[PDB]
């Protein structure tokens, strides 16, 4: 019994009257001196080793890559050398399955460095990083480099949809005289500094043949750039953005989940809150945030049933719907409910 | 053995152009960037620019850009750097050194090898033979090797015989534009008087050999 | 640019002793930092590239080690052959940056330096220079001071100094101040001299001689 309702907030309240290892799918976390387990939105986070200096491994190859499954961050850098991917006919090493690198699309943050020298041919992006929204840079490759991508002839774009944050390291982009997109990044978003002489892009394909070719950013990105083609691919969104995807509009007024905006991202509104048509729904995502309750309202909040047996701090409250649908209480020498406000409405 | 050689040392006139070579042999000439790197007389190191062997291209320091050109002859594995727009402040020890990487991305920009280095005096004055003056009287005499240009003078007593404590002072730079050089030694002064003394200063940009005997 | 700052800038140290040189960049480098020897005339020689790594042919004496910013040269027992200047170059920035060097010097006993002074020859004043050189010969350490007194007169702006290197074998300096006047100026005044401060001297010891004597 770890909730009690409470008369003051017309909400539930953490008991204050109310070892074993958590299941695989929660997180063991810490509330203020109490250990108790929590879900994980998706995959629970894990700490991977990396690659490069410091670890045993120089490259990412067949022989380490089903050791970063289910990995959300790596505590290294991620090498990926011609050898670890085309094999080593001279010490017979078959080369990297590719459909293997998709176990990086868990991969949400990165300490060191991202050194990409050889990329499968049939794949044109680096979006098995799709998921990646941080190069720490702690540790740098070559010439202070925390990323790294030269010589992929076949690397349309990069695919780095959720990357926003580089913290530290010089960025190094050449030899790839395929790639396109990436001439409209802008760097000073994303490196959180000046970019003075930390950008090393050239030799790729000309922006005069990318932008011939039709293949630009696409009109729902802002000015800060994209990582490809589509309304998904850029780094900032024109307008808002509904589950990492660039939209014109949220949906305001209309639209199959009812929405309001929080930093120019739409995020879907309480259920228990009326569909207003033409009008303003919600302010925020909490049930207290919404303009015309969907059916009762118990105090600032929505809810759907008034509270009829739900313990408090003094017993059982119990909670009758008033005229315009306003949960309020019950008389208080009153047992198993009641109708109205009145002694004999009980029962 | 790997060796790289250098042209002889060269003198220019304020706005002219210097173009040294540096001949390499003994290892894969294409294989391996070349560095040019300067010291002035009794200074640092300055480096200038590189030069792929390979294909040509070129490197340049922004204190150099726009008159300095690096270039190669690969037919006789020879690189070549001509720093025009000449200055005073230019005059030093040009070396060519070589990158120890075979791949350039991944090399540390270390120079393994050398030239021999060639000098490059570069002043307004105009070549002119010194004049040798005696410094008369344990004994101590010496010659004075006064208003020369250029560089260098080879001071040597009784054509080579008197070579213990003899001290031949650096060259100073004196404010006309010419070298004033000091070339002293100690001698017992039981000799002094017994035993002549000659001091024998050879220029060799000015074809002038002068012997000066030093009497008390 | 990425300017290297080299500490010390002189050091004096025997044969045997454990030195240690520092190189410290203005800006985080990674490990990209060489090390260079550069004997008297001669051309640098490479000792340690790569922050640690040592050069083939180097002895093993010869160490590097730092990372980022502060660097550090060191060599233990020194050695005969290794009395020379040693430069530290950074090649992370695309203009490799050399710092001011630091020179290891010979360490000795205090020696007083031999003074002796030698007026203008005859064969000088004909052309109308008038040129006195005072001598100080084998002494340690290098610094000395030299003042000119012309009728105890002080002077200065008019007299060039030139120090050799130490010797091979004593490991002593010598230095040579020399006064040029015109022979208007030198026919004026009748007693020069110069006067000696070194540590190695009691007392400054000012050596005089006198116009035509
Ligand atoms: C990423 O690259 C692939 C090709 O390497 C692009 O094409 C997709 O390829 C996969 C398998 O090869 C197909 O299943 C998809 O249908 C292809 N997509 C399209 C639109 O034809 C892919 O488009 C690239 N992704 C981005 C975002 O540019
Ligand atoms: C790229 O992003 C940078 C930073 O995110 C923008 O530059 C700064 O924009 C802020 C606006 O809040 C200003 O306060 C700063 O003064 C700007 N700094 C500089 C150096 O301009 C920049 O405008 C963006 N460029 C594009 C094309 O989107
Ligand atoms: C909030 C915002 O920026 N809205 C813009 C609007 O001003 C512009 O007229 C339209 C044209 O594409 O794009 C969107
Ligand atoms: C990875 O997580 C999935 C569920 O997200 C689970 O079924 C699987 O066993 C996990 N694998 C490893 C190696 O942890
Ligand atoms: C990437 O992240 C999203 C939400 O952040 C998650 O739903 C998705 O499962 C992640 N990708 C993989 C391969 O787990
Ligand atoms: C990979 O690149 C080569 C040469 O750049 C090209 O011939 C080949 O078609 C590319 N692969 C794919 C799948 O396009």
């Amino acid at each position: 019994q770890p909730l009690v309702y409470n008369k003051l907030t017309f909400q539930l309240e953490p008991n204050p009257h109310t070892v074993r290892a958590c299941p695989p799918d929660k997180m063991e976390v810490d509330k203020n001196g109490l250990k108790m387990c929590e879900p994980c939105g998706g995959l629970c986070p894990k700490a991977c080793e990396g690659t490069g200096s410091g670890s045993r491994f120089q490259t990412v190859d067949s022989s380490n890559i089903d050791g970063f499954v289910n990995c959300t961050k790596i505590l290294g850098n991620l090498d990926f050398l011609i050898t670890g991917l085309n094999g080593d006919p001279w010490h017979k090493i078959p080369a990297l399955d590719p459909e293997k690198l998709n176990v990086f699309r868990t991969v949400r943050e990165i300490t060191g460095y991202l050194n990409i020298q050889s990329w499968p041919p049939h794949m044109h992006n680096f979006s098995v990083f799709s998921n990646l929204t941080t190069i720490g840079g702690r540790s740098l490759y070559n010439r202070g480099f925390s990323l790294l991508i030269m010589k992929n002839l076949n690397v349309t774009s990069l695919g780095f949809r959720s990357l926003k944050e580089i913290s530290a390291g010089r960025i190094y982009i050449s030899a790839n005289r395929q790639l396109c997109y990436h001439h409209s990044l802008n760097w000073t978003k994303v490196l959180r500094g000046p970019t003075e002489e930390r950008l090393d892009i050239k030799h790729n394909r000309p922006r005069r043949d990318c932008v011939a070719e039709g293949k630009v950013c696409d009109p729902l990105c802002s000015s800060g750039g994209c990582w490809g083609p589509g309304p998904g691919q850029c780094l900032s969104c024109r307008n808002y953005s509904r589950g990492g995807v660039c939209v014109t509009h949220c949906n305001f007024l209309n639209g199959e989940p009812r929405e309001f905006a929080h930093e120019a991202e739409c995020f879907s509104c309480h259920p228990e809150c009326q569909p207003m048509e033409g009008t303003a729904t919600c302010n925020g995502s909490g049930s207290d945030t919404c303009a015309q309750c969907a059916h009762f309202r118990d105090g600032p909040h929505c809810v759907s049933s008034c509270p009829h047996g739900v313990l408090g701090a003094k017993g059982p409250i119990y909670k009758y719907p008033d005229v315009q649908n306003e949960c309020r209480p019950c008389h208080e020498n009153c047992t198993q409910g009641c109708k109205g406000p009145e002694l004999q409405d009980c029962l | 053995q790997v060796q790289l050689v250098q042209s002889g040392a060269e003198v220019k006139k304020p706005g002219a152009s210097v173009k040294v070579s540096c001949k390499a042999s003994g290892y894969t000439f294409t294989g391996y960037y070349m560095h040019w790197v300067r010291q002035a007389p009794g200074q640092g190191l300055e480096w200038m620019g590189w030069i792929n062997p390979n294909s040509g291209g070129t490197n340049y320091a922004q204190k150099f850009q726009g008159r300095v050109t690096m270039t190669r002859d690969t037919s006789i594995s020879t690189a070549y750097m001509e720093l025009s727009r000449l200055r005073s402040d230019d005059t030093a020890v040009y070396y060519c050194a070589r990158d120890h990487g075979s791949r350039h991305f991944w090399s540390y920009w270390g120079f393994d090898y050398w030239g021999q280095g060639t000098l490059v005096t570069v002043s307004s004055a105009s070549t002119k033979g010194p004049s040798v003056f005696p410094l008369a009287p344990t004994a101590a005499l010496g010659c004075l090797v006064k208003d020369y240009f250029p560089e260098p003078v080879t001071v040597s007593w009784n054509s080579g015989a008197l070579t213990s404590g003899v001290h031949t002072f650096p060259a100073v730079l004196q404010s006309s534009g010419l070298y004033s050089l000091s070339s002293v030694v100690t001698v017992p002064s039981s000799s002094l008087g017994t035993q002549t003394y000659i001091c024998n200063v050879n220029h060799k940009p000015s074809n002038t050999k002068v012997d000066k005997r030093v009497e008390p | 640019d990425i300017q290297m700052t080299q500490s010390p800038s002189s050091l004096s140290a025997s044969v045997g002793d454990r030195v240690t040189i520092t190189c410290r960049a203005s800006q985080s480098i990674s490990s990209y930092l060489n090390w260079y020897q550069q004997k008297p005339g001669k051309a640098p020689k490479l000792l340690i590239y790569a922050a640690s790594s040592l050069q083939s042919g180097v002895p093993s004496r010869f160490s590097g080690s730092g990372s980022g910013t502060d660097f550090t040269l060191t060599i233990s027992s020194l050695q005969p052959e290794d009395f020379a200047t040693y430069y530290c170059q950074q090649s992370y920035s695309t203009p490799p940056t050399f710092g001011q060097g630091t020179k290891v010097e010979i360490k000795r006993t205090v020696a007083a330096p031999s003074v002796f002074i030698f007026p203008p020859s005859d064969e000088q004043l004909k052309s109308g220079t008038a040129s006195v050189v005072c001598l100080l010969n084998n002494f340690y350490p290098r610094e000395a001071k030299v003042q000119w007194k012309v009728d105890n007169a002080l002077q200065s702006g008019n007299s060039q100094e030139s120090v050799t290197e130490q010797d091979s074998k004593d490991s002593t300096y010598s230095l040579s101040s020399t006064l040029t006047l015109s022979k208007a100026d030198y026919e004026k005044h009748k007693v020069y001299a110069c006067e000696v401060t070194h540590q190695g001297l009691s007392s400054p010891v000012t050596k005089s001689f006198n116009r035509g004597e």
